[PDB]
């Protein structure tokens, strides 16, 4: 027989509630892989609901550190004309050269922003780096 | 029980 | 344990809020 | 010394380019129908770039352009939907051809 | 089932129902686990588990079902609606 | 009339892959045409009704 | 006297290992991570029932946490790896029409099924009457694509519930994985992981079968002797 109510349980526990019973003569193919390698979640119907009131969604933003100095340059210098390659896993765009540079700075000591960003400007130029500002 | 009439042969029979 | 979790602040790319051209004038 | 899969987030390119508008990035047209060029520049959607009148017949498929990337994804929520409807392409700007 | 003929109306629901086959836990093979109390639409149900020899002490047509089930021992009181169908 | 012959063997299993649409010949041609126009692309009257 | 050795050497016997097929050497999260697995859909797009696997949103894009996925792309093909060492009919459905000709091809290839095209209605809950009486029924659906092409879920996930037929599928951030029994979690969209997914099914669905055959050839040489 088999039974068509997709909403009651999951086809696990339809199918083994059924060949415990004698309905099902035969227990399908399957059913033996799935009680030896059963999904983490047991696959039932459930019905979604709008949240109201003060119900929110608990996927939170993704941030780090690395994201103020990254605001900070883009807002500086902008985007420079080095176009960024997301093919490459490894590529480095100008900003986060400054990211890395801007970090090592701070691991000598030195406790303040604009002291500190100016000063990761001026490592860049001598390496050859063309920051062009907004202005 | 109440025997529902059968069905015969199929008519069509294609 | 790991360092490269994300952390918790405020949106840092957010834009100033636009104001009219007649913003903090009489 | 396995790395986690939020070292390699926070490491990947398209973290550290933050928001999407106005990067200038590269992309490679895999497909072409007619004058639209579907171009592929690592998000997950494509974008679809008209070819460019000035030199068409340069563009073809496998051709690396700079493109000016506006949105990674097309969405937008209208009067009374319960979901976003998705356009399943990103927006760009085709700038021109990217020589080495 | 639905037809313009009866015949017809039958076949097509008997033959449908065995496609649409729950299972029923029953205690001892004769009543339910626990008081069940639920209200579908408009119609009230309140089961009671009772002990061997009860009997089916309930709707008709909920002892018609328990019968098919398997239940032999069960009191039920049905309030609100009394449509067949909830 | 001309008929189509039996889909699946004693095991069972359909012999196209694309049985299971229930028009495997149509969409086995509609897969081929789109294939060799793939091809072609990679690559690249009066008489007749 | 014969069967019941038969059955115990052969399809008792893989489901005492917990990786018989060695599925999990397929993949690796750098893996998954260079196919842009990660990349979900945008918050507004989301799904509730998809928050569970989501780790985190980008600036308003969602991204699928990989190291979940792992784990259920491992129990996916595991489990697509024993059907297919069982002889079971795998049928693979996607109504995503860039990828139509890719899964058609894979599905070949791997001597499996392929519905690409539009799903007419009755054809899992109606099959003795659309294809015969003595039709066989597959015995897994894979869903590359879970959404049909107006971003609603594919009728057959329902249908293949209502037949009681495992189903494995591919849920992006947008998508209602509660009816499907093997979700994995992962972008269905960027040809890169679709060609990943493709890859994955077909070697576990090719190593399998080549596995059916060496053990039943080799239980029948040492039964002659
Ligand atoms: S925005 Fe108009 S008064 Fe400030
Ligand atoms: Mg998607």
């Amino acid at each position: 027989a088999g039974s068509r109510l997709e909403t009651v349980g999951s086809i696990f526990s339809r199918t083994r509630d059924l060949v415990r019973a004698g309905v099902l003569k035969e227990k399908p193919l399957w059913f033996d892989v799935y009680d030896a390698f059963p999904p983490l979640r047991e696959p039932v119907f459930q019905r979604p609901r709008v949240r109201y009131g003060k119900a929110k969604a608990p996927i939170q933003d993704i941030w780090y550190h690395e994201d103020r100095i990254r605001a900070k340059f883009y807002s500086v210098y902008g985007s420079g004309q080095r176009a960024f390659d997301l093919f490459n896993p490894n590529f480095k765009s100008t900003c986060q050269r400054f990211v890395e540079k801007y970090t090592e700075l701070q691991k000598l000591g030195e406790t303040d922003e604009e002291k500190l960003f100016v000063e990761t400007g001026k490592a860049l130029l001598a390496e050859g780096v063309i920051l062009r500002r907004v202005g | 029980a109440f025997v529902i009439p059968k069905k015969n042969v199929p008519t069509s029979k294609r | 344990s790991n360092e490269d979790l994300p952390i918790s602040m405020e949106n840092p790319y957010k834009e100033p809020l636009k104001k009219c051209i007649l913003c903090g004038k009489h | 010394n396995v790395e986690s899969f939020a070292s390699m987030l926070r490491h990947s390119p398209l973290t550290q380019m933050g928001p999407a508008k106005d990067k200038l990035v590269i992309g490679r047209i895999f497909h072409i129908v007619e004058n639209d060029l579907y171009i592929d520049f690592g998000g997950k959607f494509h974008c679809v770039c008209r070819r460019p009148e000035v030199d068409g017949e340069k563009y073809q498929k496998g051709t690396r352009v700079r493109l000016r990337l506006l949105d990674l994804e097309l969405t937008s929520r209208f009067l009374g939907a319960t979901t976003d409807t998705t356009v399943l392409e990103a927006n760009a700007v085709l700038l021109g051809i990217q020589e080495s | 089932g639905k037809a313009t003929d009866r015949m017809d109306a039958f076949r097509k629901a008997k033959n449908r129902a065995v496609h649409h086959l729950h299972y029923i836990e029953r205690y001892e093979d004769h009543t339910i686990f626990h008081d069940i109390s639920l209200r579908f639409k408009r119609t009230h149900i309140k089961m009671k588990k009772q002990p061997k020899g009860y009997g089916l002490r309930c709707h008709r047509a909920i002892i018609t079902i328990c019968r098919l089930i398997g239940i032999k021992d069960m009191y039920a009181k049905v309030s609100g609606s009394i449509n067949m169908l909830s | 009339p001309r008929q189509r012959a039996i889909q699946w063997g004693e095991d069972g299993r359909p012999f196209h892959y694309l049985f299971y649409t229930g028009k495997q010949s149509y969409y086995s041609l509609m897969h081929d045409v789109y294939g060799m126009l793939l091809n072609l692309e990679k690559h690249q009257v009066i008489g007749s009704r | 006297e014969d069967s019941t050795d038969f059955n115990d050497k052969i399809l008792n016997e893989p489901l005492k290992h917990s990786d018989f097929f060695n599925v999990k050497e397929l993949f690796s999260v750098r893996s998954l991570f260079d196919a842009r697995v990660h990349l979900g859909h945008k918050a507004g797009c989301r799904h509730r029932f998809m928050e569970p696997y989501i780790f985190g949103s980008r600036l308003d894009h969602d991204i699928i946490d990989l190291e979940q996925t792992a784990t259920h792309l491992q129990l996916a093909l595991n489990f697509t790896a024993h059907m297919a060492y069982r002889k079971g009919i795998i049928l693979f459905i996607s109504r995503n029409r860039q990828f139509s000709y890719l899964i058609e091809n894979m599905a070949r290839d791997c001597g499996e099924y392929a519905h690409t095209r539009y799903f007419r209605g009755g054809m899992l809950t109606n099959a003795r009457l659309l294809f015969g009486p003595t039709v066989r029924l597959p015995d897994l659906i894979i869903f590359l694509h879970t959404l049909n092409n107006i971003f609603e879920p594919h009728v057959a996930v329902r249908d293949a519930a209502k037949m009681n037929i495992p189903t494995v599928g591919i849920v992006d951030t947008n998508c209602n994985p509660c009816l499907i029994t093997y979700p994995v979690p992962g972008n269905d969209d960027s040809p890169l992981a679709v060609h990943l997914y493709c890859r994955l099914f077909q070697t576990a669905i090719t190593r399998a079968k080549e596995k059916r055959q060496q053990v039943e050839a080799l239980y029948r040489l040492q039964g002659q002797k």
